[PDB]
Parts: structure tokens; sequence; C-alpha cells
């Protein structure tokens, strides 16, 4: 019609039957941990290290993040882990990070994840203080592509922030960290997720879909754009406080535009929130704010990044051996990983 | 400014989920 939306309707109708079968068969004990030098560590998770590592017998650089299996039974993440590593493996998309090899043992899973040099999207954008509106709007535009095609697969995200988006050496987004991620046809009720960055009907136990995805958007934009996020304290239970208050102030300097749009993803009424409507994701891609956006240039990486990361350069670690268990651990809840 | 503000706040590291 709408020549553009069908183009849409049909690559996502491809792409469903790509994760469907991999959904359905995943991907499972696909290398082992000795063929990995393990270089230095990244960061952390909740349950371990994530380490730059170097495959052996090709030389590539991947993050392997390591999860210490008696620390998610403890974390009762069991079921959520298994969802991450499930759904990870079956996706495929540009702003996607993606799940190369995954394997377990006796101690540990592994999940060995796509490599972005940049590292994470929070660490430039605290550095620099804020991104202007065209910078916010590049990773933006990548976001509403990633989550109109994640929630085609009746994927819900609900970790969106900026800790979690990864820059490339080509400087556009990929989304790691699937650990909430959760394929929901309806409602969902765990109370998951980062406080400054829940929706209402989350905090209020509601029961949610994938709308808390969009108000999760509008969290990101404003916190890009205005260097800090829109509903913050020292305590979560303050920031719940003005998150269900119904109440958000825009810095003066956010365009009409931008405040219009984060009006409608900052939403505290569910039927009134944009990406939750009728036109689903189009009342925010045929938004104002993202006129001069050329969806397709974004998806095909024609587009040049408004910030390419420096060409060592990362936070020091005292860094220690892994050390594998001489039994097997938790045998049975993560026989499926 | 809403910005001291919040550089000066306890929430400009990296943030948690909660897991309930
Ligand atoms: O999965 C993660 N990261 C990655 C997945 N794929 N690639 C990465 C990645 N993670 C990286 C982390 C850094 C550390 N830097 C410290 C200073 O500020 C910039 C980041 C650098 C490059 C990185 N690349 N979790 C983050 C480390 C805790």
């Amino acid at each position: 019609k709408g020549s553009e939306q069908e183009s849409v309707k049909e690559f996502l109708a491809k792409a469903k039957e790509d994760f469907l079968k991999k959904w359905e068969s995943p991907a499972q004990n696909t290398a082992h941990l000795d063929q990995f030098e393990r270089i230095r560590t990244l960061g952390t998770g909740s349950f371990g290290r994530v380490m730059l590592v170097k495959h052996k017998e090709t030389g590539n650089h991947y993050a392997m993040k390591i999860l210490d299996k008696q620390k998610v039974v403890k974390l009762k993440q069991i079921e959520h882990t298994l969802n991450e590593k499930r759904i990870q493996q079956a996706v495929n998309f540009p702003f996607l990070v993606k799940l190369e090899f995954s394997f377990k043992d006796n101690s540990n899973l592994y999940m060995v994840l796509e490599y972005a040099p940049g590292g994470e999207m929070f660490s430039h954008l605290r550095r620099i203080g804020r991104f202007s509106e065209p910078h916010a709007r590049f990773y933006a535009a990548q976001i509403v592509l990633t989550f109109e095609y994640l929630h085609s697969l009746d994927l819900i995200y609900r970790d969106l922030k900026p800790e979690n988006l990864l820059i490339d050496q080509q400087g556009y987004i990929k989304v790691a960290d699937f650990g909430f991620a959760k394929r929901v046809k309806g409602r969902t009720w765990t109370l998951c997720g980062t406080p400054e960055y829940l929706a209402p009907e989350i905090i209020l136990s509601k029961g949610y879909n994938k709308a808390v995805d969009w108000w999760a958007l509008g969290v990101l934009i404003y916190e890009m754009a205005a260097g800090y996020p829109p509903f913050f304290a020292d305590q979560p239970i303050q920031i719940y406080e003005k998150i269900v208050s119904g109440k958000v102030r825009f810095p003066s300097h956010f365009s009409s535009d931008l405040k219009d749009l984060l009006r409608n993803l900052l939403q505290v009424d569910l039927t009134k929130r944009f990406g939750n409507l009728k036109n689903g994701v189009n009342d925010i891609k045929n938004h104002k704010w993202f006129a001069t956006t050329d969806w397709i240039a974004i998806y095909q990486r024609k587009v040049e990044a408004p910030f390419i990361p420096k060409f060592s350069n990362f936070d020091d670690y005292e860094e220690e051996e892994i050390r594998v268990s001489i039994n097997e651990k938790c045998g049975k809840e993560f026989s499926e990983f | 400014t809403t910005y001291a503000d919040f550089i000066a706040s306890g929430r400009t590291g990296r943030r948690n989920a909660i897991h309930d």
C-alpha cells in the first residue's frame, strides 16, 4: 500500500520462519572452554565475569559470558537463563549481539558472544555527558527496528538501557544481554528489569506485554538526549514513586518534536502509549522526530555513524583462572542448555 | 541543575537489574 509496509510484513514473515526453526531445534554444545584463550575481563554480570577470549583455531575474538550454575539457581534465574540462550541462538538481526557458541561444564554455563570493540554505550554516554538529538536518533532508530523485529517473534526484551547496548567498529548498536527476554503471547507478570527503565504497569504488579519495551525506549531516548534519565533518585523506591506519578519534565533544550515523541512513549496509560496503538510501531516510525530517518538505510548500515570507537583501553580487573569443579552442579536444571 | 543532582546521586554507575 504501504508498499513500504508490505515489504516490512514480508521480511518479518521470512524472519519468523528462520527464527522458528531455530527456536524449535536449538543449537547446543557447540564448543569447549579449552578452545578459547582467555585474555582479560571485559566486565561482570550477576553470575560471573564476561571475558575477552580468542578462539584458538580461528583467531577470532569473542566476549565469553560465564554463568556460575549454582549462582543462577540461588537467584531463581534458571528459567530466565534458559530463555536467554534459547532465544539468543535463534534470533538474527543486524543490531542484536550474536551468540556464536554455547556450552557448559561441571560448574558453569558459557555463552560466547560476538565481540564489539566499542564496549557499552553507557560508558561513552556518561563520559561525553549527553548525545545531541541527531546522535540519539541514530541509536533510537536501530532500537525501533530491533523491537519491531523481536516483537514480531512474540519476544519481549525487558532490559533496555545503555549498559546493554554495545557500539561496534562501524559505530552501530548491538543489543546485548537476553537474560530477561521471553517468548510470550499475551501477558506476563515477572517483576524484572532495571528500576529507572521499568514501565508503570510493571511496578504496579498489573500484568504486561511488549508495551513495556516501548516505554523503556522512551527512557533511553530521554537519557541519551539529556545525559540523565527522566526518573532518578538515590533509592529505587523513590524512582518508582516518580514513574507512576504520571509526571515528567524535559530539559529546556529538548526540541518540541522530541518532547512530543517522549510524551507518547512515556505514557502511563497503556491505551495511549505509542507502539501499543492500532498502527503499532508505525506511530513511532512515522513520528515527526524521525522524519529524516531512512529506515532501510539504517537497516543495511549505509548511514554514517556520528561516533566511531577509538581504534590497552579496558578497566583493569584482578584476573583469576576459571575453577571447574570435579562434580557436575545443577545438571538436571540446565539439561537443555 | 538537574544534571548536577544526577551527577551527585548514587545511581550514575552501571545499574543492576532487579530480580524480585
Ligand atoms: O556482554 C557483554 N559485553 C560484550 C559482548 N560482546 N562484546 C562485548 C564487549 N564488552 C566490552 C567492554 C569493554 C570495557 N570497556 C571499559 C571502558 O568503557 C568501555 C568498555 C570494552 C569492549 C567490550 N566489548 N557484557 C559487558 C562486559 C560486561
